[PDB]
């Protein structure tokens, strides 16, 4: 047993990290077949921020300008276009170590692993969730840009995140691998706030189903509640509303522990009402929204 | 305000 | 900024995992040069537990008996000896992907990454600490045995853990890569308990130095205390005593934030006394002992 | 009691 936040093994991705430099800016980049992806924001300096035009700044750039390091070695740039917030840079070589893979846009609620790099080499890997307010809680220092997010499904790597910037709140913002940002954010330096966030109610519920399956059981109660009665409370405490699709998903978890979802919700309703009078649920003293029902399945049984 | 990283 | 529990990138280790089978038992194993290490407990069946003699059970085993899979492929066994709790199995090939590396015995308090495998392939990676009572809190399902613990120092992989068994408490026990178990444990199936644990006081302090450096600051206070006065309290609340070597270590962290250690301790003393009247320190609502001063350095600045 | 895994 046991239950820890777990990140996919970073191996297959490690071999896709490269370093990119353009003037007084160095950030990481991702190298798939003969392509290298990274945040367009590389090609700016720190007066360009305020108000950069990217189409403009890019039309005065040569492949001469782009220094690509894969370890000691270096790669020539050939083509180079732009996808929303990302440069697609053609290079003289397809990556020996390019794996099977796709580009999916994850949805708020789903989770992914993050491989955090500096200067085109990785230094750390951690699991986190794609927040409902569209940002994420990462550990990211300057030079972190280019670092990617991702899942694994059998053998194929589902790519879903590339890190671009940190916000005034200390949270981070970035984009899928098509260049389209997650959330209402843009490459400029402007007045920009993380809109107030909420809690991933689907998740906390997957998380309680862990506790139970692991053997912890004190939070439950004889009651039930309608769905509509549950939400009324869930709103007050700043949680997402639970919908029927949610309730479907929890299907197999109620089927494994034999606990009706709407019962679980009664328990959660009760948990919100009362707190824990100080006590542990599966280690924590707070309610843990960063586990998918799906991750409680991979990891429990 | 912000931090392009 | 931001601050998450981070695990070393698992890449270099991924390429050392193999599967081992001996009769009705399959567990993972670690393949360095022409060698493969794993828990001797592979060669038992589930009446051998009660009371196995390993020297005995092993003298009736051929390399015929040992099925080693590296993906689809398979490896012949040639030699095979035993080191305390581990079999060293010579094989027909040195691993193409064997990296620089060493075998260190970590000490209670230090932390490491864990790559969790099943059937000789990895499925997850997570960071945890080597508890003072000598076990660890992992997520481990049957077939997890063989999974390794480790750090990285520049380029060399410091190996420090191989998982052997889960305890009645749900915690896990294992051994360094010389075969010597961490703690007072043995391969048998006997009445065996995780001795009551304590909290890594050196760590919680590294952890507060995070909060501060990240910008969180509410826990501090004008006071100070002797060292001896600090411990008297720390004991009551079940924490390890803080020694001078501890206080030295925190040196550069007091030097970065400019907060005297013995001050920090006053704050902690106060934190124990009062709780938080419910509030966050760097995310948590409890005091977080699984960060080295050293990991708060890698990760913060 | 125990669990050899």
């Amino acid at each position: 047993s046991g239950f820890r936040k777990m990140a996919f093994p970073s191996g297959k991705v490690e071999g896709c990290m490269v370093q990119v430099t353009c003037g007084t800016t160095t950030l990481n980049g991702l190298w798939l077949d003969d392509t290298v992806y990274c945040p367009r924001h590389v090609i700016c300096t720190a007066e360009d921020m305020l108000n950069p035009n990217y189409e403009d700044l890019l039309i005065r750039k040569s492949n001469h300008s782009f220094l690509v390091q894969a370890g000691n070695v270096q790669l020539r740039v050939i083509g180079h276009s732009m996808q929303n917030c990302l440069l697609r840079l053609k290079v003289d070589t397809s990556n020996p170590k390019t794996p099977k893979y796709k580009f999916v846009r994850i949805q708020p609620g789903q989770t992914f692993s993050v491989l955090a790099c500096y200067n085109g080499s990785p230094s750390g890997v951690y699991q986190c969730a794609m927040r409902p307010n569209h940002t994420i809680k990462g550990s990211f220092l300057n030079g972190s840009c280019g670092s990617v997010g991702f899942n694994i499904d059998y053998d194929c790597v589902s790519f879903c995140y590339m890190h671009h910037m940190e916000l005034p709140t200390g949270v981070h913002a970035g984009t899928d691998l098509e260049g389209k940002f997650y959330g209402p954010f843009v490459d400029r330096q402007t007045a920009q706030a993380a809109g107030t966030d909420t809690t991933i109610t689907l998740n906390v519920l997957a998380w309680l189903y862990a506790a139970v399956i692991n053997g912890d059981r004190w939070f439950l109660n004889r009651f039930t509640t309608t769905l509509n009665d549950f939400n009324l409370v869930a709103m007050k405490y700043n949680y997402e509303p639970l919908t029927q699709d949610h309730v479907d998903i929890l299907g197999p978890l109620s089927a494994q522990t034999g606990i009706a979802v709407l019962d679980m919700c009664a328990a959660l309703k009760e948990l919100l009402q009362n707190g824990m009078n100080g006590r542990t649920i599966l280690g924590s003293t707070i309610l843990e929204d960063e586990f998918t029902p799906f991750d409680v399945v991979r990891q429990c049984s | 305000n912000s931090f392009s990283q």
